[PDB]
């Protein structure tokens, strides 16, 4: 393709493009933390590429012509659907998270291949290094099943481990009073239906799971509400880091040639997350699947490959 | 009785279960070294002495 | 296959160390070096088949 | 129907002939070349079934260093 | 509870519904009738009509008129002058060998 | 031509009586020959049969 | 033939038979293995030096290398298998019989 | 088989004697068959990649068939060649051996014996 | 027979490069057109067959056979263009093509003047036919028929073929024009007793043989109507012809060596019939009586005899067309009720009163009512098997008797008495239905004035 | 513009195509070159002129 | 794995398979395949799992017992013959040395055990270097020697391997190890016809390594290790589906495939020794082979396997793999029937 084994043999090297600068930040917190345009800022200041949270329909925006697909043909799960009853009989709560979980895997092989590949910094918002505390509380709070945790964590344990942690983890201390009282203020209606234990439960598996487990292999900026209001501070603290721990230090040019070429397969990177296990959540039937997929197919820009489709204007197809 | 059982049983059902029986049998090794060239040296002598191919 | 590389290319290999009476440092003989040169002399040509009879 | 599509008989006939004397000349030569080569893996004389022997061009004629030899 | 996520089976599809003239090939009408029309013209009027035609007036399907029209001929032949119908001997029997025995 | 798939099996079955026709004559080996069909040659004929 | 063929002989077939038959140890096979590689070194040399056969004397020290071509190469298939387990037996070595 | 044949001068794809026999010639039907069979890895190559398989890379499905033909041609001539020297070694030893290939009369039908099986 | 391949094979070019809907219009209306130029094989002289080159020549046998596949494929895809018009469109072409090749390998298989080429086809036939029954049934146990099916056929075929290489050291060659005037008797002898079982037991798998039939009941009634067509009509056939070529071959042997093969069919006519008289499944029930004319046909052929030749082709034509006909009424009620018991839909002549004239029509061509050429084939194999014992009428005769009860009674339940209740979807009879049946039928009807054509090739 | 990123393929590749014709080109004249001296040497050989 | 590094490692396999291939010294011949075997080892160990090290140490114990055999016979031949040709033998003992260390090499029953186990533990690409590049050596070695194997030994070796093979493939669902044993049997297939004719041998050679090849890189485009995987392929995509049914189909022996290539003509070269009852048995135990393959055609693309949910993400995204050379070889591996007298190119 554009970047192989020949092109690292020719001189393309992936440590003379990386400088200091070339830091992966990912920002975290509560629900309505605040965090979401913070991390912006924290784009804005460093010169570091923002990515958005991954929802349902970060793959249709990266691919084809940008616009979100139907329901029915990505995802085929409904946030709204899980915020009104979260304890549906479909199974609508464990897929809701599965497909979030890949979103995220597919996310952050984007902002990976973005850094080694332009040597700049990729802003991040819920990585898949804490996806599981939004899952313990599913399963706290009975919305789910013990299998579904069994099938997470199995995909996550095929996949996570081929991937590096960020650099840096911002965390926004919000509390769960605060919290309720800017979902109120938000004024959307689904989202008035979260409980209080739903919030309490995610911010116990935040400070009690993710944080301890995370702190080790990178290091940790935990923020109040009031100070991550202020990004001056933020990026500040950010510049005049003393990077020690993490696996980023023991990395030669073929560490991270091995990674790119795993990254930028998309396909390799989405393999396991699709396993052949059999739960009620996830499986779909072979006659659903058959009508969806051949409903998918005849979509403009979508039948054929990226570059020949002639119903939206592609040209030259004879001599490709 | 003969159409729908005993032709049914002689010739298809007795070969359909001996095949399963010798698959099981054949695949059922326990996957140590030791006991595969242990094999190896019960080969080596049958074929020595019983079967006589060096000759 | 046996694909002769070096009859081909005309390039010696391993063709000197084959038998004993080839070209040996210092002209030294091998012990039964007559009786070898007789037995290629005579099977030169004829076949395996009939060489060996 | 006999003079547009059909055939004559006689164009069938010396057909059928021609089809009759190339396959048992195909067949004959069947037969006569496994005879021939059972004939050669039995004696080995012929050009096939010669297995390969040493080359005589590898031997030293020179005079040696000693003279029993 | 709910195993293997599935659309409904759908319901039988009635043709004459939505087409009460339908043949039954396509719900289109007007692919309908042209297939109809195809079918009947080349499965009757082509190789039903001509081809019993056809059959009908073979010419001299294997010999079977002319071994009798022959036939016709050799026996006023041998009653013509005294010889038998048929001899008992397909070769002759002047110009074949038997083994000593 | 607006129905051209309508004339693949048409000259398909041309073709081949075509090249049927064509290896005919390559079985021609005994083309009046025969002890059956064998005749002196007609005048202004120069073949038996094609 | 000889003697001392037998003897050689004998003791390559003693050497198999002990390679064969494991027990529970690695680096007691890979004794056995380097001890058959002794035994055709020996056998290979006494035909050799029997024979007056000169030019072919560069065949067993050359033979002799690759024996490290393999028995270095067995250690270096060692150490892995001593950071997978604590030990070195055998019978560890099972996991793929599914 | 002819191992020893090919003794003297080997790996040689086609030696000085396979130049006397006539060449496969351009229109051949086997030559036309493997050019069908670069056209049908033409349409695979542009089938398992979602292109257009009848549109997409014209040039490459001309690539496809031109080295198709090329080798198939070579490999035809060499498989002529291969089957001339069959022949001509089988003839070159009937007619070097005729004790070991001698004659048989032709007995005409009129003295052979044959049982007869009635079928009733 | 290239001026019949050519065009065969031009066919999957009509196929996929036609419109989004006309696939069917066009195939059924160029596989007509070669239906038509197929009557050109009816060029047979008394004494020569029609010879066209070294590899293809066609007798008074195979022409039949030819003629009627060129015929059953148009009336194929009118039959298995209802079930697939909610199947996706390269699904479609994809079936169509595969229909298309099972026709090529079938006409290239019945002109094959070489053993070993005719022997390579019988075999191609196999991987279409299984795909179809295998991807385009609609029961689970297709899978299990995909099974039977197969490793039954190969395990005669694989054999057979190793026997027929024996031949090619042996006579020298494999040509069936060299093989008529270089034919050896053959002795009696273990070695050609188990020649003769290499050679046949193929033939007596593929008819198929009572006990070795166990495949044909269940690759039937899981197939779907196309598939059931072709097994029923055209490739129970093949191992009449291979038998019909290869007994040339394996004489005197054969004398003393029919005797097993022959009770067995005579007594598995009658086994096949009883079991006709108790079935509750119009499938299963076509599937056994296509069994029993089989077996009918294998004791014609193993007998020997000019009289035996000509029932025996004469029946496999008219038992092709007769089954033909009674699995795609099958079909017809089977997309009408969406079940296959016969005691479910019951008195369908107060409803369809001209689909019971074709199901009276079908079964009157069933028991041989004369002068149809069932009856002519049926009778002629009748009076060989007098001729070769005086007995054999009785095994007959009964039998006859039980076709009487079953195919009538395969009327009754379908058509006579009161009709069910409870069921209120039945539809008036299709235009397309009506055409196949008749398609079906007026060449069997119009067989019986000119049956000169299929009375094999020592007429 | 109707894809949001740029495909890979979007542009066909000049140099490929062009390295693709000449190699097609020729392969066939070199494939016609030795077949007219093959004949020309085997009428040669033989004087089947 | 650096990509140089790689690269002298592949081409240092390479060399030593041409060295035994091109050589006429038995020296030659061993060191060729020490360093075939040398360079070899670390492929399997790309990954490094743990399966990667007990697949190495059992091929490398396997691989040094039959080199040392090897070794031994060269020895044994050169005391009773005096000279290093490499041609016909002259001691009995020493042929049935080297047939046993060339059936040990070939992974040939009852030296078989090794093979399922090193193809499970290693990747695909392993897999396929290993199951068709270096079964290239030893059936050169075997076809040098043709006027020195003893024929019971050589046709117990080939109707053991096909009937042990054939019986092993229908206990796995794991791809890797259903591969190994149609190897085996394959590989009893290649040995039963050697001392006959192996024209006959090259050409079976040449097809399984054409079918194996198309199998393997089939298995990379889906990214399939387990039967489920490629049961689920068919939601991804139906061409490939296609391509492994007529693959499959091609390999189960079945005309008018290229599959039906060997065999067929490996009965046409034993019915003319007279030998009737070995190719009979031979393709009843093939039917084995033919009987697994059914069950993954049926597996993947005749029957529609349920899927998952996430797979719709895979809709909006191509395969960008490097299949290599994998439409030449499906047309190869499925459509070379009515070529069948190409392989007098082979003689
Ligand atoms: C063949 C194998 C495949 C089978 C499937 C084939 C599918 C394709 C079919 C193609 C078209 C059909 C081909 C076969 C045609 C057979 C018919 C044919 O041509 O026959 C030739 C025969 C030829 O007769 P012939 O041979 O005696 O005459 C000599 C030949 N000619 C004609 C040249 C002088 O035709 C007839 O017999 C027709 C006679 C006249 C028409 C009928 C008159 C009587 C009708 C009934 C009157 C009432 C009776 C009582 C009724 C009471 C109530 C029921
Ligand atoms: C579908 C199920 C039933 C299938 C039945 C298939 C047929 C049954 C019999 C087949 C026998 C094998 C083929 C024989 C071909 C003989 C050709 C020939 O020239 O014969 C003369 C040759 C004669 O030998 P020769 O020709 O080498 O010697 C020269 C001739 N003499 C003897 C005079 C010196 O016969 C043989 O070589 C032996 C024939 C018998 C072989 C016995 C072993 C096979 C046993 C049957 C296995 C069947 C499959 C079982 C499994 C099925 C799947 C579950
Ligand atoms: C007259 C011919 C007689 C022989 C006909 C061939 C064998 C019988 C028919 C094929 C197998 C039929 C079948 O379905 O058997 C089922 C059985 C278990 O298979 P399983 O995977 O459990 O079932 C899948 C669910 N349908 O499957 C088995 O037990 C597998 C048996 C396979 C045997 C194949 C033929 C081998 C012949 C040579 C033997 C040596
Ligand atoms: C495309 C093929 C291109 C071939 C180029 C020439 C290669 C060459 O020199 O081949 C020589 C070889 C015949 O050489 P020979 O000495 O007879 O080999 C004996 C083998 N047992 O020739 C051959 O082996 C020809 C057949 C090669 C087939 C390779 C692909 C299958
Ligand atoms: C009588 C003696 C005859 C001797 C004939 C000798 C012919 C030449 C040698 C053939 C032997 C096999 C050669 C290739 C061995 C396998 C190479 C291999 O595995 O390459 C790995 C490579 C990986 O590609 P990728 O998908 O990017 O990587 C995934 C991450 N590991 O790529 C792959 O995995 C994809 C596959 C690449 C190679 C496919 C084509 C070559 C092999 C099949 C033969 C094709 C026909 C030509 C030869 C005909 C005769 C055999
Ligand atoms: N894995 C998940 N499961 C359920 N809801 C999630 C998950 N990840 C994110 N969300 C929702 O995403 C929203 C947070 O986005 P933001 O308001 O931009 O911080 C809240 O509505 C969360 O409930």
């Amino acid at each position: 393709l554009q970047y192989g084994p020949l092109a690292y043999i020719l001189g393309e090297k992936t440590t003379k493009k990386m400088t200091e600068n070339s830091k992966l930040i990912t920002v975290d917190g509560n629900i309505c933390s605040g965090k979401s345009k913070l991390a912006k800022e924290v784009a804005e200041k460093l010169g570091l590429k923002h990515f958005p949270e991954a929802g349902i329909h970060y793959a249709d925006s990266t691919t084809g012509d940008g616009k979100p697909l139907p329901v029915r043909f990505s995802g085929n799960c409904s946030l709204e659907k899980f915020y009104d009853d979260p304890k549906s009989n479909d199974g609508n709560s464990y897929r809701l998270q599965a497909w979030l979980y890949a979103s995220r895997l597919l996310q952050y092989a984007d902002a990976l291949e973005h850094l080694l590949s332009t040597g700049q910094g990729v802003v991040l918002e819920r990585s898949i290094y804490s996806d599981f505390v939004f899952l313990e509380a599913m399963y706290r709070q009975g919305f789910i099943r013990k299998q579904c945790v069994d099938h997470y964590n199995q995909v996550k344990k095929v996949t996570v481990c081929e991937y590096l942690p960020p650099h840096v983890v911002i965390y926004v201390d919000v509390p769960v009073s605060e919290v309720q009282s800017r979902i109120q203020k938000k004024g959307n209606p689904h989202e008035m239906k979260i409980t209080s234990a739903y919030l309490q439960d995610i911010e116990n598996v935040y400070k009690g799971t993710f944080l301890p487990e995370m702190s080790e292999k990178c290091e940790v900026l935990q923020y109040s509400a009031w100070e991550a209001e202020d990004a001056e501070k933020v990026v500040e603290d950010i510049q005049y880091l003393k990077y020690d721990k993490g696996p980023w230090l023991d990395q030669d040019d073929r560490k991270l040639h091995n990674l790119r070429m795993l990254v930028q397969d998309k396909l390799e990177v989405l393999n396991y997350t699709s396993i052949p296990v059999f739960l009620p959540e996830v499986t779909i039937g072979a006659h659903q699947s058959d009508r969806v997929f051949q409903e998918f197919t005849e979509l403009p820009g979508r039948k054929y490959r990226a570059g020949y489709n002639e119903d939206v204007g592609d040209k030259w197809i004879w001599l490709k | 009785l003969l159409d729908l059982i005993w032709l049914e049983t002689i010739l298809p059902k007795t070969i359909s279960l001996a095949q399963m029986k010798m698959s099981t049998t054949i695949t059922s090794q326990k996957g140590l070294i030791k006991l595969y060239f242990l094999s190896f040296l019960i080969t080596i002598l049958i074929s020595t002495t019983l079967l006589n191919f060096h000759e | 296959p046996f694909f002769d590389v070096q009859k081909k290319l005309g390039v010696d290999l391993d063709h000197w160390m084959t038998i004993q009476s080839a070209e040996q440092p210092h002209r030294i003989p091998a012990r039964c070096h007559a009786f070898e040169k007789e037995w290629i002399e005579c099977a030169h040509g004829i076949g395996s088949i009939r060489a060996e009879k | 129907i006999a003079r547009t599509f059909f055939d004559a008989p006689e164009k069938n006939y010396e057909r059928t002939m021609a089809i009759l004397q190339i396959e048992s000349e195909k067949a004959e030569l069947r037969l006569k070349e496994l005879e021939v080569r059972r004939l050669m893996r039995a004696k080995g004389d012929g050009p096939w079934f010669q297995y390969p022997t040493i080359d005589k061009a590898l031997i030293d004629h020179s005079p040696k260093a000693t003279p029993d030899n | 509870t709910l195993r293997w996520q599935e659309d409904p089976e759908p319901e039988d599809e009635n043709l004459y519904e939505k087409n009460p003239d339908s043949h039954g090939y396509d719900k289109d009408p007007a692919v309908d009738v042209w297939n109809m029309r195809v079918v009947f013209f080349f499965g009757f009027s082509i190789v039903l009509v001509l081809g019993s035609t056809f059959v009908a007036y073979l010419p001299d399907y294997r010999m079977q008129e002319w071994a009798r029209r022959e036939a016709e001929r050799l026996v006023k032949y041998r009653e013509a002058h005294g010889l038998p119908l048929m001899e008992s001997n397909c070769f002759d029997p002047s110009k074949i060998q038997l083994p000593e025995d | 031509r607006d129905h051209w798939i309508h004339v693949l099996v048409p000259v398909g079955f041309v073709f081949g009586y075509y090249l049927d026709r064509k290896n005919d004559e390559k079985l021609a080996a005994f083309r009046n020959k025969s002890l059956l069909y064998k005749r002196e040659l007609k005048p202004q004929e120069e073949v038996t049969w094609k | 033939m000889s003697l001392v063929y037998m003897n050689i002989m004998m003791a390559f077939t003693v050497s198999l038979t002990g390679l064969l038959m494991y027990r529970s140890h690695l680096m007691s096979s890979l004794l056995c293995l380097e001890g058959m590689m002794l035994s055709l070194f020996i056998l290979a040399t006494l035909m050799i030096l029997n024979s007056h056969f000169t030019l072919a004397s560069m065949m067993p020290i050359i033979l002799l290398v690759f024996a490290a071509c393999e028995a270095a190469l067995g250690l270096s298939l060692l150490v892995m298998v001593s950071n997978t387990y604590g030990t070195d037996y055998v019978q560890n070595l099972n996991l793929l019989q599914c | 088989m002819m191992t020893g044949r090919q003794a003297r001068a080997p790996l040689q794809f086609l030696p000085d004697e396979a130049r006397s026999l006539p060449p496969p010639k351009l229109t051949d039907p086997r030559l036309a068959y493997i050019g069908f069979l670069g056209y049908c890895s033409g349409l695979i190559d542009n089938a398992i990649r979602r292109r257009p398989v009848l549109s997409a890379g014209l040039h490459r499905q001309f690539l496809y068939i031109t080295s198709f033909v090329f080798v198939g041609y070579y490999l035809l001539k060499r498989q002529d060649y291969m089957y001339a020297v069959r022949d001509h070694d089988m003839f070159s030893y009937i007619k070097s051996h005729p004790e070991d290939f001698p004659e048989k009369d032709k007995k005409t039908y009129r003295e052979v014996f044959e049982e007869f099986h009635p079928v009733r | 027979m290239l001026k019949y391949i050519i065009p065969t094979m031009m066919l999957m070019p009509l196929t996929w490069l036609s419109k989004n809907s006309m696939i069917w219009i066009n195939t059924t209306l160029h596989s007509l057109l070669i239906s038509l130029t197929s009557l050109l094989l009816l060029n047979q002289f008394g004494d020569n067959s029609l010879n066209f080159s070294l590899t293809f020549f066609s007798d008074s046998l195979s022409t039949p056979l030819l003629i009627l596949t060129m015929w059953l494929l148009p009336l194929m895809l009118m039959a298995s263009q209802h079930h697939l018009s909610k199947e996706n469109l390269a699904r479609k072409k994809l079936f169509i093509s595969m229909l298309i090749l099972l026709q090529l390998f079938l006409i290239m298989t019945f002109t094959a003047t070489e053993l070993i080429f005719f022997y390579i086809m019988f075999e191609a036939t196999l991987v279409p036919t299984l795909i179809i029954i295998t991807r385009w049934g609609n029961q689970t146990e297709r899978l299990n028929a995909g099974l039977y099916f197969l490793f039954y056929t190969l395990a005669g075929s694989l054999p057979l073929l190793v026997a027929l290489i024996y031949i090619q050291n042996t006579m020298g060659s494999l040509n069936f024009l060299i093989l008529q005037y270089w034919v050896q008797p053959m002795p009696n002898s273990w070695s050609n007793t188990f020649m003769w079982l290499a050679c046949m037991m193929a033939f007596m798998v593929k008819m198929p043989l009572y006990g070795l039939h166990l495949w044909l009941p269940k690759a039937h009634v899981e197939a779907p109507i196309a598939g059931s067509m072709v097994l029923a009509a055209i490739l129970l056939k093949l191992g009449g012809y291979g038998m019909m070529r290869i007994t040339l071959l394996l004489n005197p042997i054969t004398d003393f060596m029919a005797y097993p093969f022959i009770m067995l069919s005579l007594w598995g006519m009658i086994m096949t019939s009883s079991i006709c008289l108790r079935q509750t499944d119009l499938k299963s029930l076509i599937a056994y009586s296509s069994v029993s004319h089989m077996a009918l046909v294998i004791v014609a052929i193993l007998i020997q005899t000019p009289w035996s030749y000509m029932g025996a082709t004469a029946l496999m034509i008219a038992h092709g067309l007769t089954s033909s006909m009674l699995f795609c009424l099958a079909n017809s009620n089977y997309e009408r009720v969406h079940s296959r018991t016969m005691i479910l839909a019951r008195g369908l002549q107060t409803l369809l009163p001209l689909m019971a004239a074709w199901w009276l029509l079908a079964s009157l061509t069933n028991l041989a009512l004369p002068p149809s050429i069932n009856l002519i084939g049926e009778l002629f194999v009748v009076m060989s098997t007098f001729s070769w014992s005086n007995i054999t009428i009785i095994l007959m005769g009964l039998n006859m008797v039980i076709t009487a009860l079953y195919s009538l009674y395969m009327l009754i339940t379908t058509q006579r008495g009161k009709h069910t209740h409870h069921i209120n979807n039945i539809l008036p009879s299709f235009t397309r239905e009506n055409a196949l049946m008749s398609l079906h039928m007026l060449p069997l009807l119009l067989l019986s004035l000119n049956p000169k054509i299929i009375l094999g090739p020592l007429y | 513009k109707f894809y949001i990123q740029e495909p890979p393929h979007g542009s066909p590749n000049w140099l490929k195509v062009g390295l693709t014709l000449g190699t097609s080109a020729f392969l066939w004249i070199y494939l016609i070159k030795q077949h007219n001296e093959d004949v020309l040497e085997y009428k040669r050989r033989n004087g089947l002129e | 794995m650096n990509p140089i590094i790689l690269i002298i490692i592949l081409m240092t396999v390479m060399l030593g398979t041409i060295i035994v291939m091109i050589s006429t010294h038995w020296l030659l011949i061993w060191i060729g395949f020490e360093m075939n075997m040398l360079a070899i080892i670390p492929i399997m160990m790309k990954k490094h799992n743990p399966r990667a090290t007990e697949a190495s140490t059992k091929y490398f114990l396997t691989q040094s017992t039959a080199s040392m055999l090897l070794m031994m016979a060269i020895i044994i031949n050169l005391m009773f013959s005096g000279q290093w040709t490499v041609m016909k033998l002259f001691n009995p003992m020493a042929s049935m040395l080297m047939t046993m260390a060339l059936a040990m090499k070939l992974g040939m029953a009852p030296f078989h055990f090794w093979v399922p186990e090193v193809t499970q533990g290693i990747p695909l690409s392993s897999g396929l270097i290993l199951l068709t590049w270096q079964k290239l050596a030893p059936m050169s070695v075997l076809y040098q020697i043709l006027p020195s194997i003893n024929l019971d030994l050589i046709l117990t070796l080939s109707i053991l391997s096909i009937t042990i093979g054939g019986w092993g493939g229908l206990n796995q669902t794991q791809l890797r190890k259903i591969m190994a044993y149609s190897s085996i049997a394959h590989m009893g297939w290649m040995t039963a016809v050697l001392l006959y004719n192996p024209t006959m041998t090259l050409l079976n050679l040449i097809i399984y390594i054409i079918m194996t090849s198309t199998m393997f890189t089939l298995f990379m485009a889906n990214s399939t290790t387990t039967t489920l995987s490629l049961s689920h392929t068919w939601n991804k995509a139906p061409i490939m589906t296609i391509l492994v049914l007529i693959t499959l189909l091609s390999m189960g022996g079945l005309p008018p495939l290229s599959g039906f290539m060997p065999k067929w003509m490996i009965i046409q070269e034993m019915t003319k020794n007279d030998s009737i009852i070995l190719p009979t048995l031979m393709a009843i135990t093939a039917l084995l082979n033919l009987y697994f393959y059914m069950r993954l055609t049926y597996s993947t693309a005749l029957t529609m396997f349920p899927s998952t949910n996430n797979m719709k993400m895979k809709w909006q995204f191509p395969t960008t793999k490097r299949m290599t050379l994998l439409p030449t070889m499906t047309v190869l591996s499925t459509m070379l029937l009515p070529l069948t007298p190409i392989l007098s190119i082979l003689e």
